[PDB]
């Protein structure tokens, strides 16, 4: 409750209306009538933690069709 | 109590935590007024996978070249799985 | 400060009253008094932005029911330098 | 730019309104400002087509609710030469 | 600036506070203290509208729950030439 | 312009769009766009403490639904003069 | 020109997607290419309010299924003086 | 010392009681006691944050239950500069 | 040739692998790798329409289930001279 | 002046709003901030380890709702002479 | 050799011990490591193809368990000449 | 010494505190912290095979609930003479 | 101006028509009239993106129910160079 | 270029719009645009294979809407020798 | 190297496929292509034990749909210096 | 340009018709033919790789009907610099 | 059915 | 400062374990340590008040189980003047 | 050859059998037969990756059913150079 | 050596076992005995890292069965030069 | 580094696995294979103690499943001179 000349928007007040609304951390200029009264992780989503944060190549083609000397 | 907090916060992290309730002359303290039996395991109970400076049958505090289950690397499958064997 | 209050009132006397409440409210400057015609009268002053939200606060509350009435109670923050060619610099 | 946008509003307060709103919508140029009267303002801007209608959609928006609000909001595309002489060259 | 923040707190705790939190939060000057009586002390703040508005807010907020409490937090956007007399204009 | 305006936003494109409302919204000064890694942009303002406020809430309404959107608005009234060693100074 | 359109997408093969349809699609000119990061990139162009209109609607069609897709589609008709410190004269 | 500790208490024996505790309870300094009016006295400290920590607890333990008891207990870990001319250099 | 193919992936090893693949199938050369951010590879070809779309074609599915997959995999036969500035005209 | 605070928040505005609260609550000096990628900033501070943990306290209160929050809110009361190469000078 | 066996892992620490673990298990050379970005390290060895092979094997083994892990692993018997110029030749 | 050890966690915050308990544990010397891009951000000591697996061990348990934690710690006795060219040799 | 409108009717007195309709409503210029065979006439206009847009509306509507009527009413905001070489430059 | 792509239409508004469409699909040359009498227009390309089957079919996309539409789209990719003297080889 | 890869195919079509892809996939010798008799040919590539068995897998899976077929995909990583006389040291 | 096209077929007249038919069809130079035996002969064209892919198709839907039958249709867009020797080297 | 380097598009090629 | 912190233990080397965790710890200065007899050591440390709360807690922790651990961990923040006779001033 | 293989066997007549099933299998040369004590005997060769790979996996299955058996097959991709002086390099 | 190794025992004879057994184990230097009292005996050592682990573990098995026995074993890598008063330089 | 390692097997296929473990792994040099006989056979390494520790346990880890399997390992850091002789002391 501030005493004194007031900065917030009223009806009869325009101009100011545009953008009024918006709710701003930390100290906020304009009364908490307009404005109102835990984050806990990244909310931008990236290709490498969309997925967590075998070995392919020309040895893992024809699986059946090749015979001949085996390796192991 | 008011004004700024020098008082312990366990979502801070650091010092603060530290020695919870072993700590008298806190000031806490003011406010609230108002094991193994041999440092070596047994020797038949034990065999060493390292002999030597190697043992690990007496438990050496400190920093002390022993590695926990977190810490990966240099040992393990990081010596074994180098090289097929049948 | 370029920050812009404009208040329109159906009336000399609304206008008067708006511009003696504004420019004792804040620390603002009447730059005119405008005679629109159909019996509109505006007083714009120019101040920085605080100073201008509370004059034009002060100045709305005042003139709301001397004489006519107010038809208008408007800031502009930032004004573009095209429309500082319709408006008034000084009040004669 | 050759097309004219022209806003009409009911009082001054609406029009300085639209002619802010106008300026900084688009690259439209304030041209001048009409005292009709019986409290009829008529704002102009030249630009471009796609310029102006840009600004007059933002001034239309703008002054809708200031002040006693929007009587017309027009663009013209291309205006006769006939009717450049009636038209203001530059804002007073 | 002209405009002047107010705090007026039962004792002398909350106006120490409310004094320590206006002047860190915004671009005032503190300009005095005063021990009015029977448990009051204001501290009052100097500095443009825009400025002291954040700073009675933040030493407001700062000092409703100190101690006692808070008892006024009064801005005022322009102070006449003859209240200066009864403000502290104050090195302190 | 001791006061300090910052909007963060997931991508560039809502922030380009937040210092366009923020630097037309009030008589503020665009003096940094960082890429803080991630997609995170920050728009930073300096201007009067109203200026600051009014050009916060414009920037924040202007970017709320462009692209993935704001993370933050938040107004800081006077800076630590610690706090503008790690503030730019011109945009880059 | 000096309209601004604006295409942000996740990843750059949707952006060179984007950039071609839309400098096809109109007069507009590449004004630069940005990696914000987190893999999102940000395509630029200045033309006309039509020019520009045209364009942006068109690499938004373009690109809203080419790789990741379409982040945000924008066009700002005027661009403040001060935001054009923050924008790439020529593409990089 | 750059902290502030300070306790308001009802009378002078509760205050008295709390300067001893605090002062016997870690390095601080008894800056001052003031008569505040409505018979509140307030004890201000200068010390390190941990001493004015140490100490202010222990004032408001000591004279919590010793007359009329406690108001206030709060520490200012930094007083503003503009704050150190509303409180005291040595105790009176 | 002038034509344009262009696979992103998540990761370098499923870019390589497509790289590979597409300067196999088809006479294309390979003008660039473009680390993105957020682990997005870029790397485009420039060859003839027929050998582009088949180098792309090889490419994408190669890559496809190579490390963290393919993203986009895109033709543009023909790319505006404004484009040509946003693209790699050398690996290196 | 030989302890460490650290404020790692998801952001730069949470950040700032941290490196403001920190050096207002306590004497602590601003030594860094460092950007870390994926969207983490880290504010560190240098000061006493009362002076620290007062101000790391204030610091995580003022990001906590902030943006996009806090991550980590440290204080490490001696720092090696090793770990000193590692961290921001106070120029920064 | 002209082989190239490469993997991917998220973090540098996984890395470094696929290239060791590689360089150990076959007769293969490390030619490059690249941060790709949003947290992928791709790890580049040249060999024999039989050797790539052995030590691709080993490496992903190693890294599997290593901080966040093991992204891809895969052989390319025969790099066309073209890739060789995005890839690294010795290590930075 | 050549007995090298990695602690990479998630954030700068978390790997400050790694580095200070892994340089006090044992006479390592911090060669390198670096950000790998994703937030990642790996603390690489070499000294003794006796003195790595010492700090490692303190530095894995000081950082694993500060910030968002410990991804990995791994020591290497001896790394390869060709992934020495990818190591750090003095921090950055 | 670049732009392109065309307007094709069956008949001429339906093309004069919308020629005269499409050079007053916007500010484009009447580049030529085709007899293409089968009754079939086009009226191509070139100005600005926005000028043409307005224009061909305009045309569409006048030359429907004007003789045979409207075949087609197309705009193209960008003609590739190649096809101005069928375009004619100035009407015969 | 030896490859011929044709596109006919009924009237010149849709020959054109294809000619646009068909030139900046691919690197094909526009040659020819002939009035065949009866409101037939043939535009005629000439580029390698893949490029003008892709002009071909974005051509056919393009008309097949625009005024009374697309009588036959059609490749040939190599034409006889002597067909070449009944083929415009620049558009008039 | 000596170790030999066979594919024989029923025709030259899969056989060409196939030695594009042994070619194309591991560092392998194209030595001969022998049409047996009965349609079928066969492709022999020497090259070294892992370069081999990479060459004949790759072949395999190319010709292996394509034409008639694959009948056999065969290594031997020593042939006896009997079997020497047999085989084609030089394509024809 | 070095793309090799192939169709088998059953018998030298179904193979004679088709490649007369790529030949016509396209831009291939027909490297020629071999009777592999067993009944398949196999027509080589080389070309770029768009003629290549439309000399295939005709070839083929012109031969299935001739005769037995089209054995195989496959284009090969890039040949391996080893692969030649097989491939006839002789235009003839 | 043409056997080699498929022009026609499969559905992820855009 | 003039903080004591006294770690006491059976044995010295949980009492060196304690000292040199208090000495690491925090900005403190060992003054002594003492054999008490009956198998007691008492290590005592001088600061400021949080510095020795950081290391009195760092070093209980440290020595809680090693030999036969800590008998008692305590801080004073102020010692009577006549307590510092008592108290050793440097170690022996 | 830098590949190793090992064939231990309990008995001579087994190892003669993996010695000659590992030579005929691939290029791997018989460095040395060691007679280890105790009726195990070692055949070990030298050679490529591939051919020590394909070699063991012959030797292994032959000796398993010879005589008393096989005790291991091991293959070492690179050996240290430190092994090296422990390996033999001719049979005797 | 910086590294210090304590072993205490219960008495003076397991106490001279373990200075020989670690003595003899290691190259460390027996830096002190100490007498703590209640039949405590502390033997400290100082060498590196790896030979004080060595010497501990020896000093501890040698000494666990000679007279009441082994209290504690503890290893310090790098100990506070605060800790170096309260250590034992020479044996005396 | 003159600490010596030794590890023993059964065979010479686990000897050797260990011997390139333990050489790989640390900072070690092999210095003998001794044929103890009975099958028995022992590597013998010799460094720094803490690498050689390591090394044996590496080496250990992996040759334990090898062959017939570890016998023995065994560290010892300080070897009497006279201890020499016997071992081989001759690493070459």
């Amino acid at each position: 409750i501030i005493s004194g000349t007031s900065v917030d928007a009223s009806d009869l007040v325009t101009g100011n209306e545009i953008g009024e609304q918006q709710l701003i951390s930390g100290d906020a200029y304009v009364g908490a009538q307009q404005t109102g009264c835990m984050p806990t992780d990244f909310s931008i989503q990236t290709p490498a933690r969309s997925a967590q944060n075998r070995i392919t190549g020309p040895g893992m083609l024809a699986t059946g069709l090749i015979t001949g000397t085996p390796e192991f | 109590i008011t004004g700024n907090d020098i008082a312990p916060s366990g979502r801070i992290t650091g010092p603060g935590m530290l020695a919870t309730g072993l700590i008298t002359g806190t000031p806490e303290f003011r406010h609230a007024a108002r094991k193994p039996e041999l440092v070596c395991a047994p020797r038949s109970d034990q065999m060493d996978r390292v002999s030597g400076e190697g043992k690990e049958r007496c438990h050496i505090t400190g920093d002390d070249w022993s590695v926990n289950k977190h810490i990966t690397g240099t040992a393990g499958q990081w010596a074994s799985g180098r090289n097929p064997s049948m | 400060g370029i920050a812009l209050g404009m208040i329109e009132t159906r009336g000399l006397v609304p206008a008067i009253e708006a511009a003696d409440a504004m420019t004792k409210a804040a620390e603002v400057r009447l730059v005119g008094r405008q005679f629109v015609g159909g019996g509109y009268v505006t007083v714009l002053v120019r101040g920085e932005t605080g100073a201008v939200n509370a004059a034009v606060r002060a100045g709305a509350d005042a003139c709301e029911r001397v004489g006519d009435g107010l038809v208008a109670a408007h800031i502009i923050a930032r004004v573009h330098s095209e429309v500082e060619n319709i408006l008034p610099k000084a009040p004669q």
